[PDB]
């Protein structure tokens, strides 16, 4: 057992990283056997660039790799072998695994890519295609827009004359601005789509703003007043006497 | 008011059960008399095991 | 149980450079009465010690955990861990964040005492909503995101808040019922047998 | 007693591998040295002072254990939570009673009182970030707050015992004698008695 | 430091100050760098071509100088640095367009309730109260962005805090006067002094 | 009264259509984006032909 | 490490490293050619114009050079007149219009046989707007819809300043959103600030104008009585050039 900085290592590092750091965290030591085989096992905290998938977040799914290189060697001097003793994953300790509480781990492939058609370089990736456990957002977010939604239908059961369905249909949207100020914390930023939890609070949004403004025309309706505005035939015609018998509502007398 | 007094009547034990019954479920939560389940040992400096 | 959690923290400590072929590892060993023990628990300095502000020590056991299954010259084969069981002291959550969430929720049953002429019932159960929406967005900043479980505190905001729309939709019905007239609507003698004599009969109204 | 209170912070120094036996230290002078101190805008340091301590274990009898402990007392200035934090409290606390000379008829008792409760909640944002999160004991800040939320609270439910009050009608409610004697007869005449009977 | 009474219109004195880590004024002093001409550069020197200006603060002066002090009998040896101060002033934009505007406006939105009628209907408090709420969002908002030292307070902070009080007496105005409108005779007796006061003798007073 | 009892059951009958209406449309798109986000499962395979 | 290397800088360094800092390895030709090719992070300051944000093109630079090296004893050359985007990952915020490198040399009047020389690669990009369109302006912008409605709103109702404070309270809790979102600078006000601030303006001009038209509804007959001016443009003229009857 030989500390690593004694003994020829190949210069193999995450090429991919987010934070300017290529190298393993700590260089410890090298097992070499008698036949000159050295074995290093150094440990790594690395920051890889992922491009999320932003479409279906929360119940979205990531391809995240961690590509290894040699940065100076090129393949005509240090050649690339997925490591197999012929099994191409990611070893995961099942007793020892620190299992993330948000991601489930769906496959996790290695692969070595061969060099673009010297110069030229192989790599090796490593694939965690991860599924998010969408159940926060589900408490947080997803059940109050319901909620806020059955609240924005039961409007129109209101009778004008509580005067009340303003003020139900405008708290209704300023409970949904608190959650819009909720998901800002979360959401990914970029701008190559759209995540359907955003399209789900718009589209509740503009529900709820349709309810306000379907409520302003029904109590225009109800407060019309009866000398200043006289009932055209038409609306006579479609709304007392042919809409009310196919919405099951029988006038009175 | 006679469907409002019956809701008075019927929510509110509701809610007062439900928001008992969430809460005693944390006020009683503790954690264990011995630090490992399976091990009567305590692993306090007073119960020392002389070799 | 969050607020009122604990929590099963440790501290593993082996060696990368050495195998148990190498070195071993064992606990410390103190005296008494000439007598040898080994020290089983995290040492605390009894006098010197400051509490942490939000977390009890209730155990702080110590173990040599060697693994039956891994070589001799893997660097998993043996540790040593000391581990941390740690209670939350609650009285921060307590005071801030669940007596005026509780209250505030509870409120929501005065609605049922206010006449539907007072044409402020549905405003004060939406605001009380309003209210437990703010309440969830300051616990949204204070736990992570995992779906282990649903926080105490979450569970308790979930159906506050369901119970709340609930108390929204009757206060919808009991309007609409307040405000029908014979223009509009017809009063069946059933209903008034129903809800003008038996139910006030039996709920002892005035 | 947090915005006004008092913090004994010290700084305990020594040699970490050396006993007394073979190093010991000395404290320069009694006080630290605060002739180049920066001013702070939080903390104005009334009181510090430097103790060397000696320290025997029974186990070790000839190896002593030395420290300086350097302690300062320090006092918060109270200006930013007194003008950030106590005086909307403050507010709040005096919006509460108005309701209470609102007219029922007016329809706007619960709306004074919701939307002041609303406003306190939304200032729960304010007070979080800024209280300290520990459960030592209760802040000052902590206890007026809960305080004033529990009186917010407290007038909503007897504000709506007022309005229940008010719209009884004998076609619901039939008068208590001693609803009569109490409220209509003895109290009103130990009162303004501006109000006509 | 930051000098926070004028906030966000505030100009601030920043110092950078430099000596030897090492060495006294007797083993090393300090002069200014002199130009083409042989003008003593005493002061920060700014490549006009090459400089961007910081999008918050605009540099307007920044004089250097050079002390020698503590070379007194007692004292010892002579101790010697630079000081730079830079004079920077805050382009105050951002907080005009974004808080100061919108927080003038809404708080003088107040002003509104008293054109409100006196009757069920007004909503003479909902105007008051919600202004209060919205000031409580901008109290939030302002929270975020203030410094947080007590030495003085920011201008930002006491404009708010004036506006709430008004806000706050105006609120309890809207009651005196919603109380005053709706009294009854069956509950009130007519009180003819204030009615000489406020019907009689105000109007020809103005 | 008899014209402002008009006006009023016009209003009535217009807001039980846009009950009837709001309802529809809410489950639909509710259904639409919900199951949408169902559906969407993570890949099979990690290398999918495409 | 163990060779000379040109000290490349860069000029225009904000908060980061100004040289580099990772030393990876030289190769080396038997001819003596070294190529070394280091990575870095490099942290440039650049004027940054927020006008038409969200919508805005943003033309950086980053300025490199050999800092105690002038041309007269070590000269640089751009290997290319673009730089090399053949490795770049895709970005989710920005895309990359142009990108140039541009020698220069200078040569100062004290220094009349020192001339300077730097490279600066300038890129053009602009700003991907959907996710600012989709959480901000539009938000904004059924605000500003829903202003509009209180004038549909009838008075008896008694709602007209309950629709329009809540409105106004819905957008002060919408401008937490802004400002967590957008940035805060004062070189000039961005297009969303702009917008946000006719939305503002817009929601409190409607509260006035709504209290104006309350107050006008109230107005009782026995205080008030009806100006000639008032009946003339308001009962006897504009009703013509509308479609309702007249009193
Ligand atoms: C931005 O920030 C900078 C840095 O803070 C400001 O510059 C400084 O401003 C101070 C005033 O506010 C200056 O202090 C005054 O200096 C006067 C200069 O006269 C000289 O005094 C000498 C006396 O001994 C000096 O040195 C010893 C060193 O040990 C020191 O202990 C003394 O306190 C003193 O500084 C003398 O030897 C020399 O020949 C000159 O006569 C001085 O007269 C002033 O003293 C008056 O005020 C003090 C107030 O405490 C009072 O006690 C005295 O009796 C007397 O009335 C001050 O000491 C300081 O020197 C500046 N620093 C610089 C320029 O480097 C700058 O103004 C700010 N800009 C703004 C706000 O726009
Ligand atoms: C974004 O911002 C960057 C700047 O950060 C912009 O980059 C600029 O691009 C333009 C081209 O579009 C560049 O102009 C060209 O520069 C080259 C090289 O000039 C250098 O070398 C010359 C000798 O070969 C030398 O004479 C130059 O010195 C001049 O300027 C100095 C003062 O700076 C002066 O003292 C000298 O006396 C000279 O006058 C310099 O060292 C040049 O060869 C090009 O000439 C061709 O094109 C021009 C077009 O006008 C034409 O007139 C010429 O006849 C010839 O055909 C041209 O001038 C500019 O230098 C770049 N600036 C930089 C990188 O600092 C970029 O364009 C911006 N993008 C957008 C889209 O906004
Ligand atoms: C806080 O968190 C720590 C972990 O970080 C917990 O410590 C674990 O505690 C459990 C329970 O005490 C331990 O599990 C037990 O391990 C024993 C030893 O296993 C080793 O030896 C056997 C052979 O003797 C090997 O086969 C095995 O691979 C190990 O090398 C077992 O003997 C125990 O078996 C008992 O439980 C099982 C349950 O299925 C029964 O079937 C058995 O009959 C028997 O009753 C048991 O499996 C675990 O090892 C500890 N982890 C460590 C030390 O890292 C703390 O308990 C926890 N504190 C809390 C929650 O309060
Ligand atoms: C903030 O917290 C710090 C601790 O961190 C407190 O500091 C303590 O200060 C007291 C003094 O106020 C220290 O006590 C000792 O002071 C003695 C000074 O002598 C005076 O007092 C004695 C007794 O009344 C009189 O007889 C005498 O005439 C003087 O009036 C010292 O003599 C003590 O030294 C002894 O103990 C040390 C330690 O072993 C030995 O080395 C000495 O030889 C001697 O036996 C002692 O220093 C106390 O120790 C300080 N604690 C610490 C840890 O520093 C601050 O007071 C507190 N501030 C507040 C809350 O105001
Ligand atoms: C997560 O992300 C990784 C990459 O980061 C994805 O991996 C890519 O997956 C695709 C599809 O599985 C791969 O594309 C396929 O590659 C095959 C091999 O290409 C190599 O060999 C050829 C021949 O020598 C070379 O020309 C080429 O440059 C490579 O060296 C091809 O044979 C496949 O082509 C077949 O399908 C295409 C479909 O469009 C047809 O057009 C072809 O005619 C042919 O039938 C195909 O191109 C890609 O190489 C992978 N990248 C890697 C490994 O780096 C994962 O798929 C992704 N995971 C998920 C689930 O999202
Ligand atoms: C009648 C009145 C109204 C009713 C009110 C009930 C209010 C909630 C009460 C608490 C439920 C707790 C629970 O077991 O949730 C489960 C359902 O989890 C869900 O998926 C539920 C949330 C769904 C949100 C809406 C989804 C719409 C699609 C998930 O539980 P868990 O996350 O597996 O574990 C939780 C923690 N535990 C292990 C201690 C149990
Ligand atoms: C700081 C920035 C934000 C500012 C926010 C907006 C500005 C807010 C500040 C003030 C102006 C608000 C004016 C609103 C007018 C509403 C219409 C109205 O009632 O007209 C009135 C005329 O009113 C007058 O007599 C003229 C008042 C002009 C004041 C200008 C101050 C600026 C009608 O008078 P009246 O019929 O006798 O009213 C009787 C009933 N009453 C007693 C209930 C009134
Ligand atoms: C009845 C129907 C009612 C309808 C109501 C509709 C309302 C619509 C309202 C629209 C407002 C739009 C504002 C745009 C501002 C642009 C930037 C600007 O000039 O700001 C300047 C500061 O400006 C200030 O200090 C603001 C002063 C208050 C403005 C609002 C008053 C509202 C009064 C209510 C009572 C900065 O100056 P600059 O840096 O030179 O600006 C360059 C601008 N450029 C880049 C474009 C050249
Ligand atoms: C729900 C309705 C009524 C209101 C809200 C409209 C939302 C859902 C709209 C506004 C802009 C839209 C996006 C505009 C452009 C793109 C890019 C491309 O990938 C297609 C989908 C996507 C990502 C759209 C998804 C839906 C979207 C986000
Ligand atoms: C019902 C509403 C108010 C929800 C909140 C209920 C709270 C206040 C009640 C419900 C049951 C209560 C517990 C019941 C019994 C005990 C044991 C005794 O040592 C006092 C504390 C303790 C542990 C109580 C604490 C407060 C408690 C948790
Ligand atoms: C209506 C009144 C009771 C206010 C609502 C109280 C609610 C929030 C309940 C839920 C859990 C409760 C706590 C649970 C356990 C204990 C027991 C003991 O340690 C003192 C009280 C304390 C700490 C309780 C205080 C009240 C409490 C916080
Ligand atoms: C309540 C209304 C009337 C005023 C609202 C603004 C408040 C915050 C203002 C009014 C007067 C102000 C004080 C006036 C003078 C001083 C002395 C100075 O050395 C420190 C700040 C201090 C102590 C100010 C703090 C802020 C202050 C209290
Ligand atoms: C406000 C209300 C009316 C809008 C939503 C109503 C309907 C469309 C909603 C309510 C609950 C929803 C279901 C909840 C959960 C699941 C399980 C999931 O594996 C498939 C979708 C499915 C089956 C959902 C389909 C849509 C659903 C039925
Ligand atoms: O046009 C000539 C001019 O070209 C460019 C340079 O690289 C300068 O040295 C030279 O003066």
């Amino acid at each position: 057992r030989i500390t690593a900085e004694s003994v020829w290592l190949p210069d193999v590092v995450l090429l991919n990283n987010n934070d300017g750091n290529f190298d393993v965290a700590l260089d410890i030591s090298v097992v070499v056997s008698s036949d000159g085989s050295v074995r290093w096992q150094p440990p790594g905290i690395y920051r890889s660039s992922c491009s999320i998938q932003v479409t279906y977040f929360p119940f979205d799914w990531q391809n995240c790799t961690m590509v290894f290189s040699s940065y100076s060697y090129d393949s005509s001097e240090v050649s690339l072998q997925t490591g197999l003793g012929g099994h191409q994953e990611i070893h995961i300790h099942e007793g020892t695994f620190i299992e993330n509480g948000q991601w489930e781990i769906i496959h996790k492939p290695s692969r070595l890519i061969q060099p673009p058609g010297e110069g030229q370089r192989q790599e090796v990736i490593f694939y965690l295609i991860i599924r998010r456990k969408p159940l926060f957002y589900l408490v947080n977010v997803i059940a109050p827009c319901i909620l806020i939604t059955l609240l924005a239908i039961f409007v129109f059961y209101l009778p004008p004359d509580a005067g009340e369905k303003m003020g139900l249909s405008i708290f209704a949207l300023l409970t949904l601005t608190v959650f819009l100020l909720l998901l800002a914390d979360k959401v990914p930023e970029t701008s190559l789509s759209v995540p359907i939890i955003i399209k789900y609070l718009m589209f509740t949004m503009v529900l709820v703003t349709f309810s306000v403004i379907l409520s302003v025309v029904v109590l225009n309706l109800h407060h019309r007043s009866p000398h200043t505005h006289q009932m055209p035939l038409w609306v006579r015609q479609i709304f007392i006497h042919k809409l009310p018998l196919y919405l099951r509502l029988k006038r009175p007398k | 008011r006679t469907v409002d007094r019956l809701c008075l009547f019927v929510v509110t034990p509701v809610m007062v059960v439900g928001t008992a019954w969430i809460f005693l479920q944390g006020v009683y939560n503790q954690p264990p008399p011995q630090p490992f389940p399976g091990d009567p040992y305590s692993y306090n400096v007073q119960d020392k095991r002389f070799i | 149980y969050f607020p009122f959690d604990w929590q099963n923290c440790s501290l593993k400590f082996s060696s990368l450079k050495y195998t148990a072929k190498e070195i071993t590892l064992s606990l410390k060993q103190d005296a008494k009465e000439n007598r040898t023990y080994p020290v089983e628990w995290i040492i605390i300095d009894p006098e010197g010690f400051t509490e942490n502000g939000e977390w009890e020590i209730v155990h702080r056991p110590a173990r040599v955990n060697v693994d039956p299954r891994a070589p001799l010259d893997s660097p998993s084969r043996q540790d040593i861990t000391f581990y941390l069981i740690i209670r939350r002291k609650p009285l921060f959550y307590i005071i801030n964040i669940l007596v005026p969430c509780v209250l505030i929720s509870f409120m929501v049953n005065l609605v049922f005492y206010l006449p539907a002429d007072s044409g402020e019932k549905t405003s004060v159960a939406i605001s009380v909503l309003l209210a437990q929406s703010v309440f969830l967005l300051l616990i949204s900043k204070r736990l992570p995101a995992t779906s282990m479980a649903i926080p105490l505190i979450g569970k308790f905001l979930l159906f506050g808040m369901v119970l709340v729309t609930m108390v929204v939709v009757i206060c919808v019905i009991v309007l609409n019922i307040h405000f029908r007239t014979p223009s509009t609507h017809v009063l069946s003698e059933g209903v008034k047998k129903l809800f003008l004599e038996t139910l006030p009969e039996l709920l002892h109204m005035s | 007693h947090f915005p006004f209170d008092e913090q004994n912070c010290s700084m305990k120094l020594g040699t970490w591998t050396y006993d007394g036996s073979v190093v010991a230290i000395n404290p320069e002078s009694d006080q630290p040295d605060l002739s180049n101190f920066m001013e702070s805008g939080e903390w104005v340091i009334k009181e510090s002072r430097g103790w060397k301590h000696s320290v025997t274990y029974s186990c070790c009898p000839d190896t002593p254990y030395l420290d300086i402990t350097y302690h300062f007392v320090m006092q918060r200035l109270p200006l930013y939570f007194i003008v950030n934090v106590i005086i909307p409290c403050l507010l709040f606390s005096f919006l509460t009673g108005l309701v209470f000379y609102l007219p029922t008829d007016s329809g706007e008792k619960m709306t004074l009182s919701i939307s002041v409760l609303l406003s306190l909640t939304v200032f729960l944002l304010v007070i979080v970030e800024l209280i300290p999160s520990t459960s030592s004991a209760v802040p000052l800040i902590g206890k007026y707050m809960l305080f004033t939320m529990v009186f917010v609270i407290a007038s909503i439910i007897i504000t709506v015992i007022v309005i229940n009050t008010h719209h009884r009608s004998p076609s619901t409610h039939v008068m208590p004698n001693w609803v009569r004697k109490v409220f209509i007869d003895t109290i009103p005449n130990i009162m303004f008695f501006s109000t006509m009977k | 430091a930051v000098e926070v009474t004028y906030f966000p219109f505030d100009w601030q004195n920043c110092s950078l100050i430099f000596r030897s880590q090492t060495y006294n004024a007797e083993e090393v002093e300090f002069t200014f760098a002199v130009d083409n001409d042989g003008k003593t550069i005493n002061k920060i020197d700014i490549d006009t071509e090459a400089y961007t200006e910081n999008g918050e603060w605009a540099i307007d002066f920044c004089p250097g100088v050079i002390r020698r002090h503590h070379g007194g009998a007692t004292d010892g040896p002579g101790e010697t640095d630079v000081i730079y101060s830079l004079i920077i002033r805050r382009k105050p934009l951002f907080y005009v367009i974004n808080i100061i505007v919108p927080c003038v406006l809404i708080s003088g939105l107040v002003l509104l309730a008293y054109f409100l009628p006196a009757q069920a209907g007004g909503q003479k408090c909902t105007v008051s109260i919600n202004v209060l709420l919205a000031q409580t969002v901008f109290l939030f908002l302002i929270a975020q962005k203030i410094p947080e030292t007590s030495l003085s307070v920011p201008l930002l902070g006491r404009f708010l805090i004036f506006v709430m009080v008004v806000a706050t007496l105006i609120v309890m105005n809207c009651v005196i006067v919603l109380n005053v409108s709706q009294r009854t005779p069956t509950t009130h007796a007519m009180s003819p002094r204030l009615r000489h006061v406020l019907l009689e003798l105000l109007p020809r007073l103005l | 009264d008899a014209l402002k009892e008009d006006w009023q059951f016009v209003a009535m009958v217009v807001d039980r259509l846009f009950l009837w209406t709001f309802i529809i449309f809410t489950s639909v798109g509710t259904l639409v984006i919900f199951l949408d986000a169902t559906y969407h499962l993570p890949p099979p395979d990690p290398f999918p032909s495409r | 490490e163990k060779i000379w290397r040109p000290d490349l800088v860069l000029y225009n360094n904000a908060d980061g490293d100004f040289a580099i800092v990772k030393f990876t390895k030289v190769l080396l030709q038997y001819t003596g050619h070294i190529t070394w090719t280091p990575p870095a992070i490099f942290k440039s300051y650049c004027e940054i114009i927020v006008t038409h944000f969200p919508f805005d093109e943003q033309n950086c630079s980053m300025k490199l050079g050999t800092w105690t090296y002038d041309g007269s004893v070590v000269a640089i050359n751009p290997e290319s007149d673009q730089p090399d985007l053949s490795n770049f990952m895709e970005s989710g915020e920005w895309v990359i219009k142009e990108s140039r490198g541009w020698k220069h040399s200078v040569t100062y009047s004290c220094c009349p046989d020192t001339p300077y020389l730097d490279i600066t690669y300038h890129f053009v990009m602009q700003r991907l707007p959907l996710y600012f369109i989709v959480n901000v302006i539009i938000p904004c912008l059924l605000f500003s819809f829903l202003t509009g409605l209180v004038f549909y709103l009838p008075t008896d109702s008694g709602e007209k300043m309950t629709l329009s404070i809540s409105v106004l309270l819905s957008l002060t809790v919408f401008l937490l959103v802004i400002v967590e979102l957008i940035p805060s600078t004062s070189s000039a006000v961005p297009l969303i600030g702009k917008y946000m601030l006719f939305t503002m303006v817009f929601v409190i001009a409607s509260i006035i104008i709504t209290v104006i038209v309350i107050n006008t509804h109230h107005r009782s007959p026995s205080t008030h009585v009806m100006p000639n001016w008032v009946r003339k443009v308001f009962i006897d003229t504009i009703p013509n050039i509308m479609f309702f009857s007249t009193m």
